[PDB]
C-alpha cells in the first residue's frame, strides 16, 4: 500500500546517484552504493533531505559521508552536496548517524566519527576511534526574476566532546551518538538531541543533550531511559519532552521529562509500549520519525515504524501512526507491499506531507521520496472525527444554567451506535469490538445466547497495542439493562486477564438473586446491593494505582476500592469483555443491552462521574450517524 | 550472558577437505572472534570481528556470519589442524566462549604397534611390579585392551592413558599398565596384553613368559 | 607485543594467590583480561581490567573469588584468588583485549595453579626394556615409567633431547593423590643395546632430576 493519490520517486537512487566527493582537495562526482539514515526537513521555506552516503558498500562499518539534498520547489528538483565528509583516513572512516535540527535558517548536524575501527560502536573497548562533530548549515534565498534560488554553506565540523563526563550517575562512559534522523529546538529555544550512549560495560542507553546557546557548549540531562534504549527520538508535548525509543526484541519504551532529561519518567499512560518492533516483538528495532505537527488547528503527533513481517533487520512495511497522545490510529503502509523499508523521516510543510523513506534490496538500499496524499485525506478525516465527538460531548448541556461538561480528557474509544454485523465501531476510529449474537439497539447492542458478548482488545490487539495504558489506569463506562435472570451468575462489564474472560482483573457480574457482583481481582467475590431487571443501570469500572473500584449509578458499591494488583507486577490485559464473554467457552447467557462504552485512559473522579451518570440520555451518538 | 552453542561436540575432516564449524548465540551479537586451542600452549586468535583473519593465521582459515549464528571454516584442513575451536562474543557483558568444537582428523586405518614390558628389577625391590603396555600410531581413536594372567583376564590395577591426534601422521596411541604386588605379579607366569581394533580380525596379542 | 606471566603455583585449600601479567613490547592504556582454562570445561572468561583507567568488569561467577588490580606506571595487571579450593585448580592465562569489538590477539604463556592438600613427592623412574625373549628386530622400542610423584608436571626426554623422533610421552593419571606417568621410545634394531639410551626425568616440584639408562633384561 501507498495510498490512493499518493505517488514517489527514487531521490537517493542507489548505485546510481552521484555525489561531490572531496578528497585531498580534489573533487569527484562518485556513485554511491547505498543511502540510509533520513532526515527530511523544513528550512525556512527549504526543502532538505539529509542522510548516509555508504559509497561501496551498505555495511554501517565502512566509507560514509553525510549527503544533502535541497529543494526550493517541494521536492520537483533537487540540488545535491555532501554536508561532512569524513576524515578519509581508512577504508572505513566514516561519519554516521547524522542527526538533525533546524533553528531559523540553520542546519545543525550531529554526527559521530571513526577513523579506522572495523567492529560495530558499542562493541569498542574504549572511545580511541570516536569524536562527535557538530556541523552547521547556513540556508541562503535569493529571488532572480521571478526564480527561487537557495544555498546552503555548511561550516566545518567542530568536535563537542569536551562536554562528554567520564562519569554518569554511577558507571563510567564509553561514547555516544545521535538518534539518527530529525531531533528539535525547545520551546525554551534550547538545542536537544537524544543520544544513545554506552558505558564501559557496554551495555546502550538514551540521554538528553541539549544546548542552552545555539550550540556553543552542551549538557547532559542527569538521567537516562533504561538500559538497551538506542537511536532515540524526541518531540515536545505540553511543556515535556517526549522520548521515544529503539529497544531491540522488546516493545518500544517512550519516557516523558518536563526538567531537560533529568528525570525520565516512562509514559505508561499514553505511548510507552504501544509500539512493537515485530508481530512476535521478538526482532531487532528501528529508527522512527516522531514529530509534532498541527493539522487542521489540531495538535498531533506522527510516529513511522516499520512492521517487519519478514523478521532479522529486513523491516518490510513501513507505517505511519497518528496520535493525539490519547487515540491511536493506524495512518496504514507507506511502503510498497512486501519491499523492505526500515528508516524514514515524515515532513508536514504548508499542509502537505511528505516522506523519506529507505528501500532495500539484497542490502542495496535507495531512499524514496513520496508525496503522501492519500495519507494526509486519512488523517484530516479522522481529526474531523476526534474534532466532532469531542465538540459533540462537551457541546452537551448536562443537568442541574448547565452542569459541569462531560469530560472528554483522557477518553480514548467510544462504543455507541453505529457497529456492523461482527462489530460495535469506535466513535474515535482506532479500535473496534467485535460482537457475537448481537442484536443493534439505539446506541448499542442487545446480547442474548451462549458465547454472547462484545470484545474489545486490550493485549489481544497484538503487534501493537493501543490500550495498553490500561495495564496502569482506566476507567470503563457503559449504560446497562438485564433482560432476564440468570441461572447462576453472569457478566456485564469487564477487564480479563486471560483470553477466556475466567481470570479477572476487575467487571461486574449479576446473579440469580438479584444483586451486583462486582469482581475485584482474584478476591472472593461478594454479591452487594440490589437491581431490577428491565431497568437502565449506569455502570463504571475504575482503576488506578493498583486499585478498583465499581460504581452503580455514580454510586461506588460496598467492599469497592480493594487492590486488583497483588504483586508489583504490571497486569497485561486480555480484553474488555461487554455484555458476556464473547466465548462459546464460557457456558454463561447473558442477556442484556449495552449502550454508550466509553474507555479513559485514567481514573474519572467524582464529578466526571456523576455527569456522565445524569448525562447518559444525551452523550448517545445515534442522531449525528 | 549470551550462551554460545557449537554443535556439534566432535567434528572429524579429511586431510584436504573443508569443514566448516558453527556457534550458535542465544542472542544476537555484532561479530563472534574464533581460537584454537591445542592443550600446553595458549589459545590462538584465528579470526577476530566474524571474518578478519588473524596475523599469521594461514588464509585455509575463513570466517563467515551475522546476528545470531556464525561460522568458521577450514578451506582444506592440515595434519594439525587437529585441535579445539572456540567462539567467543564480547559485544554484550558478560564476554562469553562457546561450548568449543573437536577437529579430528579422517584417515586410513593404522594397526597398533603393541609392545610389552615386564617390571623393572628395581620396581620389584621395592613392594610393586607393574605391567606395561604400548599400543602406537593407530586408527581409527577406539580400541581396547584386555589383560590376561595366565590366560584369565585380570580386572583391577589397569590404568589407561591416551595420547591427542598426532599433529603429522593423524593417529593415536596408548598406554595401559597392569600394577599389582610384587608376590601377586609372582604366582603367575604368564602375562598377555590384548587388544581388540578394527585392523585385526583376531584380537592383536603381545605376551611374555617369566620363563624367558 | 608480548604478555609475561608469573610462575607455576602449589598452595593449599583456602589460602590466597596473586598472579602478575605484564607486558614488554610496551602498549599504551588497553583492557588485560582473563581466562580459566580446566579440562572438561573450555575457556571461561574471568574479567578484564583497564590499565591506565583502572575499570574493571568482572564475571560475576567470580565475584568473591578474584580481585584484579593493575599498577599501570610498570604497565603489569594482577589476579588474586581468594579462599581457593581444587575447584580453582586450572592453567590462567592473560590476554590484551583489543579496543576494536574485545579479540584477544596478545596472550599470556598462561600461570598454571594446583589447589591441593596432598604431599609433594619426588616420582621413582623405572626403566622399561624389552623382554627377554628374541628381539626379533627391524626395530625396537624402549620405556621409561614415571611412578608415584605430586604435583604435575614432570619433564622427560630421552639422551637429553638427542632423541626426538620416535617418542610417545603420555599424559599422567592421577591415582590416589599421586601421578602416574609413561614414555615409549622407538629407535631401529641395531642402534641398541649398541648404543646407550637413557631418559631424563625432572620433577621441578621436589627439585629432582634423575637419568635411567635402559639396560637389557638379565638373568632370573
Ligand atoms: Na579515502
Amino acid at each position: 500500500s501507498l495510498a490512493p493519490g499518493s505517488s514517489r520517486v527514487e531521490l537517493f537512487k542507489r548505485q546510481s546517484s552521484k555525489v561531490p566527493f572531496e578528497k585531498d582537495g580534489k573533487v569527484t562526482e562518485r556513485v554511491v552504493h547505498s543511502f540510509r539514515l533520513p532526515a527530511l526537513v523544513n528550512v525556512d521555506g527549504v526543502m532538505v533531505a539529509i542522510a548516509d552516503a555508504r559509497y561501496e558498500t551498505s555495511f554501517d562499518n565502512s566509507l560514509i559521508d553525510t549527503v544533502a539534498k535541497y529543494s526550493v520547489d517541494d521536492g520537483e528538483t533537487w540540488e545535491t552536496q555532501i554536508a561532512i565528509k569524513n576524515s578519509r583516513a581508512s577504508s572505513v572512516s566514516r561519519v554516521v548517524d547524522p542527526t538533525v535540527i533546524v533553528k531559523g535558517n540553520k542546519l545543525y548536524v550531529l554526527v559521530g566519527s571513526y577513523n579506522s575501527s572495523r567492529s560495530y560502536w558499542t562493541s569498542h573497548g574504549d572511545a580511541r576511534d570516536w569524536d562527535i562533530l557538530l556541523a552547521v548549515g547556513e540556508v541562503t534565498k535569493s529571488t532572480a526574476g521571478g526564480k527561487i534560488t537557495a544555498s546552503i554553506k555548511w561550516g566545518s565540523p567542530v568536535s563537542l566532546k569536551e562536554f562528554f563526563p567520564a562519569e554518569m550517575e554511577g558507571m563510567h562512559t564509553n561514547q555516544f551518538l545521535g538518534g539518527a534522523g530529525v531531533a528539535i529546538v525547545a520551546s525554551n529555544g534550547n538545542l536537544v538531541y537524544p543520544v544513545q550512549v554506552t558505558n564501559k560495560k557496554k551495555q546502550v542507553f538514551s540521554k538528553i543533550f541539549y544546548s542552552e546557546d545555539e550550540g556553543k557548549t552542551w549538557k547532559f540531562g542527569k538521567g537516562r531511559s533504561a538500559f538497551g534504549c538506542s537511536e532515540p527520538v524526541a518531540l515536545e508535548w505540553e511543556g515535556k519532552l517526549i522520548i521515544n525509543t529503539r529497544v531491540d526484541y522488546r516493545r518500544r519504551l517512550v519516557y516523558e521529562s518536563s526538567d531537560m532529561g533529568n528525570t525520565w519518567l516512562e509514559a505508561v499512560g499514553t505511548l510507552s509500549r504501544v509500539w512493537g518492533p515485530s508481530p512476535k516483538s521478538n526482532q531487532p528495532g528501528s529508527q522512527s520519525s516522531f514529530t509534532a505537527v498541527t493539522i487542521e488547528g489540531m495538535r498531533v503527533m506522527l510516529f513511522t515504524h516499520p512492521l517487519n513481517f519478514k523478521g532479522r533487520w529486513l523491516r518490510d512495511r513501513l507505517n505511519l501512526w497518528l496520535t493525539d497522545n490519547q487515540r491511536i490510529y493506524n495512518v496504514g503502509q507507506v511502503s510498497i507491499g512486501d519491499e523492505n523499508s526500515a528508516y524514514s523521516s515524515v515532513l508536514y510543510k504548508d499542509d502537505k506531507l511528505y516522506c523519506l523513506h529507505e528501500i532495500n534490496s539484497n542490502e542495496v538500499y535507495s531512499l524514496v521520496f513520496a508525496r503522501l496524499v492519500g495519507e494526509l485525506r486519512i488523517i484530516k478525516s479522522v481529526l474531523q472525527s476526534w474534532k466532532n465527538w469531542d465538540s459533540h460531548l462537551s457541546s452537551i448541556c448536562t443537568p442541574a444554567g448547565c452542569g459541569p461538561a462531560v469530560t472528554t480528557v483522557g477518553l480514548v474509544g467510544f462504543l455507541s451506535h453505529s457497529a456492523t454485523k461482527t462489530e460495535w465501531e469506535d466513535a474515535y476510529r482506532c479500535v473496534n469490538a467485535s460482537t457475537a449474537n448481537a442484536e443493534r439497539v439505539p446506541n448499542g447492542l442487545k446480547f442474548a445466547g451462549v458465547g454472547g458478548g462484545a470484545l474489545w482488545p486490550v493485549s489481544q490487539q497484538g503487534q501493537n497495542q493501543r490500550y495498553h495504558f490500561a495495564n496502569h489506569a482506566f476507567t470503563l463506562v457503559a449504560s446497562v439493562t438485564i433482560h432476564e435472570v440468570p441461572k447462576g451468575a453472569s457478566p456485564l462489564l469487564g477487564a480479563s486477564l486471560d483470553s477466556s474472560g475466567g481470570k479477572k482483573l476487575l467487571g461486574l457480574s449479576y446473579d440469580k438473586r438479584h444483586q451486583w457482583q462486582p469482581i475485584y481481582g482474584s478476591t472472593p467475590v461478594t454479591p452487594t446491593g440490589s437491581w431490577e431487571m428491565g431497568k437502565r443501570y449506569h455502570v463504571v469500572l475504575t482503576m488506578a494505582n493498583k486499585i478498583g473500584s465499581v460504581y452503580i449509578d455514580g454510586e461506588p458499591l460496598e467492599g469497592s476500592g480493594q487492590t486488583v494488583v497483588p504483586d508489583e507486577r504490571t497486569p497485561d490485559i486480555s480484553h474488555f469483555y461487554v455484555g458476556g464473554y464473547k466465548r462459546s467457552g464460557m457456558p454463561t447467557d447473558s442477556r442484556v443491552t449495552v449502550n454508550n462504552v466509553l474507555l479513559y485512559n485514567r481514573q474519572l473522579n467524582a464529578e466526571e462521574i456523576r455527569t456522565l451518570f445524569l448525562s447518559q440520555d444525551l452523550i448517545g451518538t445515534e442522531a449525528h450517524m | 550472558d549470551v550462551l554460545m552453542t557449537q554443535t556439534p561436540t566432535i567434528m572429524s575432516a579429511s586431510i584436504g577437505e573443508e569443514i566448516t564449524l558453527t556457534c550458535s548465540a542465544s542472542s544476537s551479537v555484532s561479530h563472534m572472534h574464533w581460537y584454537q586451542h591445542k592443550s600446553g600452549t595458549s589459545p590462538k586468535l584465528l579470526i577476530y570481528i566474524t571474518s578478519y583473519l588473524a596475523s599469521g593465521v594461514p588464509s585455509r582459515f575463513s570466517g563467515s556470519g551475522s546476528g545470531t549464528f556464525y561460522s568458521l571454516t577450514i578451506s582444506s584442513v592440515e595434519a594439525e589442524d587437529a585441535a579445539d575451536y572456540y567462539c567467543h562474543q564480547w559485544s554484550t557483558f558478560p564476554s562469553t566462549f562457546g561450548s568449543g568444537t573437536k577437529l579430528e582428523i579422517k584417515r586410513a586405518d593404522a594397526a597398533p604397534t603393541v609392545s610389552i614390558f615386564p617390571p623393572s628389577s628395581e620396581q620389584l625391590t621395592s613392594g610393586g611390579a607393574s605391567v606395561v603396555c604400548f599400543l602406537n600410531n593407530f586408527y581409527p581413536k577406539d580400541i581396547n585392551v584386555k589383560w590376561k594372567i595366565d590366560g584369565s583376564e585380570r580386572q583391577n590395577g589397569v590404568l589407561n592413558s591416551w595420547t591427542d591426534q598426532d599433529s603429522k601422521d593423524s593417529t593415536y596411541s596408548m598406554s595401559s599398565t597392569l600394577t599389582l604386588t610384587k608376590d601377586e605379579y609372582e604366582r603367575h607366569n604368564s602375562y598377555t596384553c590384548e587388544a581388540t581394533h578394527k585392523t585385526s580380525t583376531s584380537p592383536i596379542v603381545k605376551s611374555f613368559n617369566r620363563n624367558e | 607485543v608480548k604478555l609475561q606471566q608469573s610462575g607455576v603455583e602449589l598452595v593449599r585449600p583456602g589460602t590466597s594467590v596473586k598472579m602478575s601479567c605484564k607486558a614488554v613490547g610496551y602498549f599504551t592504556y588497553d583492557w588485560i583480561g582473563w581466562v580459566k582454562q580446566r579440562p572438561g570445561h573450555g575457556l571461561e572468561w574471568i574479567g578484564d581490567i583497564y590499565l591506565g583507567g583502572g575499570y574493571i568488569n568482572y564475571n560475576e561467577k567470580f565475584k568473591g573469588k578474584v580481585i584484579l588490580t593493575a599498577d599501570t606506571s610498570s604497565s603489569t595487571a594482577y589476579m588474586q584468588l581468594s579462599s581457593l579450593t581444587s575447584e580453582d585448580s586450572a592453567i590462567y592465562y592473560c590476554a590484551r583485549g583489543h579496543y576494536d569489538g574485545s579479540y584477544f590477539d596478545y596472550w599470556g604463556q598462561g600461570t598454571t595453579l594446583t589447589v591441593s592438600s596432598a604431599k609433594t613427592t619426588a616420582p621413582s623412574v623405572y626403566p622399561l626394556a624389552p623382554v627377554c625373549g628374541d628381539t626379533s628386530g627391524s626395530s625396537v622400542t624402549l620405556g621409561c615409567l614415571v611412578k608415584g610423584y605430586f604435583p604435575e608436571p614432570v619433564t622427560l626426554t630421552w639422551n637429553s633431547g638427542s632423541l626426538s623422533s620416535g617418542v610417545h610421552t603420555f599424559p599422567a593419571v592421577l591415582q590416589s593423590d599421586l601421578y602416574t606417568l609413561s614414555s615409549s621410545v622407538t629407535v631401529t634394531s641395531s642402534t641398541w643395546p649398541s648404543q646407550s639410551i637413557t631418559c631424563n626425568v625432572a620433577h621441578p616440584a621436589s627439585s629432582t632430576k634423575v637419568d635411567k639408562k635402559i639396560e637389557p633384561r638379565g638373568p632370573t
